[PDB]
Parts: C-alpha cells; sequence; structure tokens
C-alpha cells in the first residue's frame, strides 16, 4: 500500500538522521534488512500462510 | 461484450506488437486515474512474458 | 492530400491539419461462433457406439 | 526552441520570495513523455505531482499548446479547477477560439 513507510523517532535536532540516510542505503544494498526479514518472517516457517 | 471478454481468462487474447492499439492499451492500463479499470486487467492479458 | 484508414490523433495534428472526420473509429474483437450443441443421438452418447 | 535566458531574471526575482517554482521541458513526443511518467513513478509520487499541475504556466507556440492541453485534459491529470496561464506575443484569433 501507498502513503506510508515505517520509521522510528529520535531526539529532535540531533545529527543522527541527517547522515543515516546513506547508511540505510548501505544496509539496503547489503540486504541486511533482508537478513533481518528472513529472521523475523521465515519463508519456510511452522505453517503455510 | 468486451467486459465479458475481460472478466474471463480461459480464452487468451492479444494484439500486434507496437501497433497503435497495443500502445493505447498500454497507456490505458498504467494510468491509475482512469475511470474504467477494465483496461488495467486487459493489459495483464497482453503484457504476459 | 493524404487518405487511408488514417486516424486523427493529437500528436499528428501538430504537423498536419486534418479535416472534420467522416466516420468514427471503433475498436472491436473477432470470435468464432459456437457451432451447434444438439444432436438426435445425444440420449445414446453416454455409451460409446 | 525556447532560449531559457528570458525566464532568467524571473526565476531569480521569484526565488527571493520563496515560491517553489519548477521547470520542465515539453518533449517532441507528448504521449510517450506522459506514459513514461506512469511507467516509472510511485503511486505515492503521482498523487503529489498532480497536486502541482493545478497551477502552471505555458510558454510556447499555440500549435503545440493545443496538442498538449488536449493530451493532459483527456488523461485526467487536471480537474475542473486548475488555472493555466498561456503567454505569447502572437496568438491569432482563430486560436483564441480553439
Amino acid at each position: 500500500v501507498a502513503d506510508r513507510g515505517y520509521g522510528i523517532a529520535l531526539q529532535h535536532g540531533s545529527p543522527y538522521r541527517d547522515v543515516f540516510s546513506q547508511r540505510i542505503l548501505e544496509l539496503q544494498q547489503n540486504g541486511d534488512m533482508d537478513i533481518l526479514k528472513h529472521k523475523w518472517w521465515p519463508k519456510n516457517g511452522q505453517c503455510d500462510l | 461484450s468486451l467486459q465479458d471478454l475481460s472478466k474471463q481468462t480461459e480464452i487468451p487474447y492479444g494484439t500486434v506488437l507496437d501497433s497503435a492499439v497495443y500502445e493505447h492499451v498500454r497507456m490505458k492500463g498504467l494510468n491509475p486515474f482512469e475511470r474504467d479499470s477494465m483496461y488495467s486487467q486487459m493489459w495483464w492479458m497482453i503484457n504476459r512474458s | 492530400i493524404g487518405i487511408s484508414a488514417l486516424t486523427i490523433t493529437p500528436d499528428r495534428e501538430n504537423v498536419v491539419d486534418f479535416t472534420t472526420r467522416y466516420m468514427d473509429y471503433s475498436v472491436g474483437v473477432l470470435l468464432r461462433r459456437a457451432e451447434k450443441t444438439v444432436d438426435m443421438f445425444a440420449c445414446l452418447a453416454p455409451f460409446d457406439l | 526552441e525556447y532560449d531559457i535566458r528570458g525566464i532568467q531574471e524571473f526565476l531569480d526575482k521569484v526565488s527571493q520570495q520563496g515560491m517553489d517554482v519548477a521547470l520542465q521541458k515539453v518533449e517532441n513526443n507528448i504521449n510517450k513523455m506522459i506514459t513514461t511518467l506512469f511507467d516509472t513513478m510511485r503511486i505515492e509520487e503521482l498523487n503529489r505531482y498532480r497536486d502541482t499541475l493545478r497551477r502552471a504556466i505555458l510558454v510556447m507556440n499555440p500549435a503545440t499548446a493545443k496538442s498538449f492541453i488536449t493530451e493532459v485534459v483527456e488523461t485526467n491529470l487536471v480537474a475542473f479547477d486548475c488555472h493555466w496561464i498561456i503567454i505569447n506575443e502572437e496568438i491569432n484569433d482563430v486560436d483564441v477560439q480553439e
């Protein structure tokens, strides 16, 4: 679905997010989120959905 | 009718590549602001592979 | 002059000045008729001859 | 054909006042320009792009404006409320009526 992407808050005015965007692009290109997704949504889990 | 053609999928249908009708269906099917959704189904009959 | 099954489309009205149209353009579909379903021996056909 | 050094003291002065001006060239092949939008953007983005088109300025020759308008209005990227300025030095009355 449109309109929405997930996110998490951090204390306002920090340098954190400002420089995290490219690091998130790294984590995307590594598929590190996809490793976490396989962990948390195992494709061959206990049941066929 | 063309509606009754587009509902079923047990007889496949298509058109000549790069024809004006082909590109007209491709244009209709991709436009989300289109009022009549039928073309957005027919395109998935015509775009296969 | 130019004349054939030529269709008025806006991208062509940029370089040639079509007349008023003489007939409408319509998209259609071709099919094969359903033959006929009834025969005099359909009551015996559940057994091979 | 437009030498974009006319609209170059305007794109300056406007940008002191904080308007969100945007450029875009209009292609020689309007239909495939338009469908290259639908084939390559998110539905999340179309619903923002179609919010901009409500107020636009055309700076071009009338025989292209007739073919652009007729293509936008027919594919429903503009509704009953837009406001498009159309500026030129020479529009003859037969195009004012078209």
